[PDB]
């Protein structure tokens, strides 16, 4: 009966410890499962003790954490919702455009309601059949064909979380952030399933020509590499894997564009005929 | 598949060359991590249609 | 005193700032700090939970590290300098003999300002958006400052030549939060002015100099049309050749009036 | 001021010798300096010419050479001329008129 | 007399931090009455202006120096070239 | 009796004054290792007891 | 027996526009400070071309470290 | 292996005495700087990029210090103890002369 006196001031003594203030690394993978390899958030590595009574069923999977300060140990850790680097978007106020100023891009229409719309609402009639649905979307063509307002018109109406980025907001500035921002977004993906992934401009990131003779390629291409390992990862989640665009798609580095990670092209024409330049006349009119 | 070759596609991407960054210098080191992990199909595809 | 105010400021000390990354519980809040590591923090009491977002700039501790208290947002000491410019100002004559095309910049820029009720009953969305290009040595800068002055609203002057700095990925977290900065002050109008030096195209594959512009104009290029669309911001552009121009800002629908100076 | 023409003429000569013996306080720059190989830092060596020259305003920059940022060619196609003429738009605008640089002056051989 | 004392006081401490040496950093913004500084080791921080230095000297983008020990802005200083 | 004598003697073990990942990129016939520590410069450095 | 200093003009050259002008400055001064010497610049066909400009090449980074 | 075979041999021995003292001494680090203005006091620019104001050492004439000129100054509380020659830009040009 004393020593039940013991194990409660024990106890008290370590929860000061998992608490305020901390450092807010990432577990990379463990060693053994008392013993883990975390990257600070100051550029290095380190090698930490795990406290023992923790749960190591979402912590295995690389995903944020938190450590000690002095010690330097992995004290508790992190949902991969919190800590990400952008709010999602679904539960803001949907996109101003709706399907009635879509006017023209008909063709186009069609190859997005079944792309997007169809595997999240109903993943079941596709493995059903044996088809795979398509994974990645890559939308291209000349600068003016409104490729983004399609995109706002099937935002509205899906009524499923989303998150909106760019490809100049994982620019590199502090040491290590851009490979680190990457792991936040695909993570809070699958953590609230199903959504919607839109990167609007990618044309800087994926170069065809590197040469790694400056800091700024070394960066700019630790940041490409690590969004390849990612797309894999999350292959067979209920979110349609990452829709993405350029203007001109002949900087697109061939990596990228492989099978396994983008698989469908829908091209924007621009020429179009008479029943569909008729259409984009009558919604701004 | 069957004679256990590393299958190393080689094309002309410099994503994953990242220990000297081009391809247009690199002999010796493609070899000696092909010799290394032997057997191997080095598949060079030289496109040679870029016009 | 003059000498007594002096030791009640040293036995005070610098205070961190931060800003509120991201609620983690009702007692935890994650900054990221600007030195850079993110931390989990606690909260003074004298400031609500509900005052608190994400997104709001705050003071820390010295080393116990602690919300302190909610400050206002920070303003960059480079858009004080970019306001101060306005010396040579001229009133609404600039090029005599081009009274018609005066009138055309108002259209654009002097009209839904101070009336939006004519936009809004005809439909048009709002303008935004005009190039001026000509022979050199013509006064598309003589204009941009009788633009400026009579308006009233704030005028911003950037030369896109002295936003290129040293370090690469500051000149793209300085020009995002200008735009913030039109947003806040409207009516705000923005004259970039000499953009042929943000003007390479496509390119990549020369310098790496060449691959710092196309990353700093693709952040202008969904800034100004994306998702985002920020509707109480107004740019004029000043360019001399106008073919050095990226293929996307040669682009109407970014752009409404695309003037030619005689 | 501009002075060109055939070599020999003695227009690096003279210059020196007038602007040195009126007593008006002369700046020694050559423009080859201007070029840089880090990005951004011709800006930063032009803005900072352009501020010292405001202090002991009136004053003379004489720039020896002007065909380093002089070129006509800043439409081009994948070339280091994005760089160069970079430091000849931040000159055109440290050229406008601002006040408190209506006093500096310019030779250019 | 005794007032004299207290003027000496104060001076003799003031004048062992206002010599060298101290950092030197410039003014983001006065955000009044408090001085944010964005520092040449690239953080920033947070103080209670000296009041001995003016808030007239202190405009957005000024030079000044900050003692490392404790961020006070020290004194005025002519901006570099 | 066990129990609280595991988490009394874990307190001591959580603390870490430090510790790296490195790696070896040559080996030196001094008993020193040559170890890149892996963001930063080159240290030479011998080996513990252990191995 | 004066200090004789080699360089190759050829040398000069990267991708670094006017990375060869740091170290013609610098070589320049090398050559100020000790007193006689003799600065042999072999092989200035390239670096000592032609004044020309042909409007689309990259004769641009040339053309600097001779100015 | 190069069986611990390092330069120094049999007159490094009588070094000893004399370099222990020496190692010991601050004398060195001098962490290397360089001025960027002499305001009419002196203000160098570390190679780090963190900017701050030192003054004059042990006994160093006013007139060392030049514009753009390294010097080494004190590791701790930065202090100028011995001005440095200029530019270490030069070392692509002392391997030319022959
Ligand atoms: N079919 C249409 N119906 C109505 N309006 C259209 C149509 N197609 C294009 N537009 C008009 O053209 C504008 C610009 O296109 P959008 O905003 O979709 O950008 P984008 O072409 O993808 O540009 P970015 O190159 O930056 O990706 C729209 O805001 C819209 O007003
Ligand atoms: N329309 C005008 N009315 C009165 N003065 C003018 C006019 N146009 C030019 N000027 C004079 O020419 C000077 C310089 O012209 P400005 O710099 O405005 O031309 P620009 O087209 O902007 O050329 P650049 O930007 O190529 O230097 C003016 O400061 C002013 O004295
Ligand atoms: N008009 C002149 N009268 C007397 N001496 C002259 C004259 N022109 C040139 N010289 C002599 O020629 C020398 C070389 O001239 P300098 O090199 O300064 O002229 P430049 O026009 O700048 O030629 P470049 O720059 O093409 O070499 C002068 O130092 C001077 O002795
Ligand atoms: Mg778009
Ligand atoms: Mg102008
Ligand atoms: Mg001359």
């Amino acid at each position: 009966r004393h020593l039940k006196r013991e194990l409660k001031r024990a106890q008290e003594e370590v929860k000061r410890i998992q608490s305020v203030p901390l450092v807010i690394g990432q577990f990379l993978e463990p060693i053994d499962q008392n013993t883990g390899i975390v990257s600070s958030t100051t550029g290095m590595s380190y090698v930490v003790r795990i406290l023992s009574t923790l749960d190591r069923e979402l912590l295995k999977p690389s995903m944020s954490v938190a450590l000690h300060r002095h010690s330097n140990a992995l004290v508790d850790i992190l949902p991969p919702d919190s800590d990400s680097s952008i709010s999602v978007m679904g539960e803001n106020e949907k996109p101003d455009v709706t399907y009635a100023d879509v006017g023209g891009l008909d063709m186009q229409k069609q190859e997005i309601r079944e792309a997007v719309e169809l595997p999240l609402v109903q993943a079941d009639l596709y493995e059903q059949i044996g088809i795979d649905p398509p994974r990645g979307v890559l939308l291209y063509g000349p600068p003016g064909t409104g490729k983004t307002m399609l995109v706002k018109a099937v935002a509205n109406s899906t009524k499923a979380a989303f998150i909106r980025v760019n490809g100049s907001e994982f620019v590199h500035k502090y040491l290590g952030e851009g490979p680190r921002m990457v792991r936040d977004v695909f993570r809070l993906a699958r953590e609230n399933a199903p959504s919607i992934i839109f990167i609007d401009e990618v044309d800087s990131i994926a170069t065809k020509r590197f040469d790694a003779q400056t800091g700024s390629d070394r960066e700019v291409q630790r940041i490409l590499i690590e969004l390849l390992t990612q797309m894999d990862g999350f292959d067979q989640s209920t979110n349609v894997k990452v829709i993405m665009a350029t203007n001109r798609a002949d900087t697109l580095d061939p990596a990228l564009l492989r099978p396994g990670r983008l698989d469908r092209k829908i091209e924007f024409p621009s020429l179009r005929d008479r029943r569909e330049r008729r259409l984009i006349f009558g919604t701004i009119a | 598949h069957h004679t256990d070759c590393k299958f190393i596609r080689v094309s002309g991407a410099e994503l994953v060359q990242k220990y000297i960054g081009e391809g247009s210098r690199m002999v010796r080191e493609l070899f000696v991590m092909a010799r290394e992990h032997a057997p191997s199909i080095i598949f060079m595809d030289e496109i040679d249609s870029i016009g | 005193d003059k000498t007594e105010n002096d030791i009640k400021a040293l036995q005070s000390i610098g205070q961190l700032i931060g800003e509120v990354m991201k609620e983690l519980s009702e007692e935890k809040y994650i900054v990221k700090a600007s030195s850079g590591p993110r931390y989990i923090v606690g909260v003074r009491n004298s400031v609500d939970r509900s005052k608190l977002k994400k997104g709001v700039r705050v003071t820390l501790d010295i080393t116990t590290l602690t919300i302190m208290r909610i400050l206002p947002r920070e303003t960059d000491p480079l858009v004080y300098n970019m306001t101060s410019f306005e010396q040579g100002e001229i009133t609404f004559d600039g090029i005599g003999g081009l009274t018609e095309q005066i009138r055309e910049l108002r259209e654009v820029i002097e009209l839904p300002l101070k009336n939006p009720e004519i936009f809004q009953r005809v439909g048009i969305k709002p303008p935004k958006g005009v190039l001026l290009y000509g022979p050199p040595g013509t006064g598309k800068t003589l204009l941009a400052k009788a633009v400026a002055a009579t308006i009233g609203a704030n005028f911003i002057f950037s030369p896109a030549s002295g936003i290129v700095d040293k370090y690469i990925g500051e000149s793209a977290r300085i020009i995002r939060e200008m735009f913030a900065y039109a947003k806040e002050h409207e009516p705000c109008i923005i004259f970039m002015d000499e953009v042929d030096a943000i003007g390479g195209r496509r390119f990549s594959e020369g310098t790496s100099a060449d691959r710092e512009i196309q990353r700093t104009l693709m952040e202008l290029l969904t800034q100004m049309d994306g998702f985002d669309n920020l509707g109480q911001t107004k740019i004029i552009m000043a360019t001399n050749r106008p073919d050095t121009l990226d293929p996307a800002l040669l682009r109407p629908g970014r752009l409404d009036r695309k003037v030619e100076i005689p | 001021a501009l002075m060109y023409g055939p070599p020999g003429t003695g227009k690096t000569l003279l210059a020196r010798a007038c602007a040195a013996q009126t007593n008006a306080t002369f700046l020694k720059l050559a423009a080859p300096q201007l070029v840089q190989m880090y990005i951004g830092e011709g800006a930063k060596l032009v803005r900072d010419a352009f501020a010292l020259a405001k202090e002991k305003a009136p004053t003379i920059i004489f720039i020896d050479e002007l065909d380093a940022i002089g070129t006509k060619r800043f439409d081009s196609e994948k070339s280091g001329d994005r760089e160069v003429q970079r430091t000849m738009l931040e000159l055109l605008n440290q050229l406008d008129g601002f006040s408190s640089d209506d006093r500096v002056k310019v030779l250019a051989a | 007399n005794v007032m004299l004392e207290k003027i000496k006081d104060n001076k003799e401490k003031i004048k062992n931090n206002r010599q060298l040496p101290y950092l030197v950093a410039n003014v983001v913004e006065v955000m009044d009455k408090a001085a944010v500084v964005k520092t040449s080791s690239r953080q920033t921080v947070f103080l209670p202006m000296v009041g001995l230095v003016d808030p007239d000297k202190l405009k957005p983008n000024d030079l000044v120096g900050v003692n490392k020990d404790s961020y006070l802005i020290l004194d005025t200083l002519p901006s570099e070239f | 009796n066990d129990k609280v004598r595991f988490i009394k003697d874990e307190l001591r073990l959580l603390q870490e004054p430090g510790s790296y990942v490195g790696e070896v990129i040559k080996i030196v016939s001094d008993k020193k290792v040559l170890v890149k520590v892996q963001p930063e410069g080159k240290y030479i450095v011998d080996v513990a007891k252990d191995i | 027996d004066a200090t004789f200093i080699r360089v190759i003009g050829s040398e000069l050259v990267q991708k670094y526009v006017g990375e060869g002008a740091r170290m013609v400055r610098e070589l320049f001064e090398m050559a100020r400070t000790k007193k006689a010497c003799i600065i042999f610049f072999d092989e200035i066909d390239a670096v000592g071309g032609a004044r020309f400009d042909d409007g689309a090449g990259g004769d641009n980074e040339v053309q600097r470290t001779m100015l | 292996g190069v069986k611990e075979s390092d330069t120094g041999l049999a007159p490094s021995h009588l070094w000893d005495i004399m370099g222990d003292r020496q190692r010991l001494g601050e004398e060195h680090p001098l962490q290397v700087a360089r001025c960027t203005k002499i305001i009419k006091k002196y203000v160098i620019n570390l190679k780090q990029i963190a900017k701050f104001v030192v003054g004059l050492g042990e006994r160093v004439s006013p007139t060392d210090i030049e514009e753009g000129m390294r010097v080494g100054v004190d590791r701790s509380k930065y202090n100028i103890e011995l001005p440095l020659p200029p530019r270490i830009d030069p070392s692509v040009t002392m391997m030319t002369v022959e």
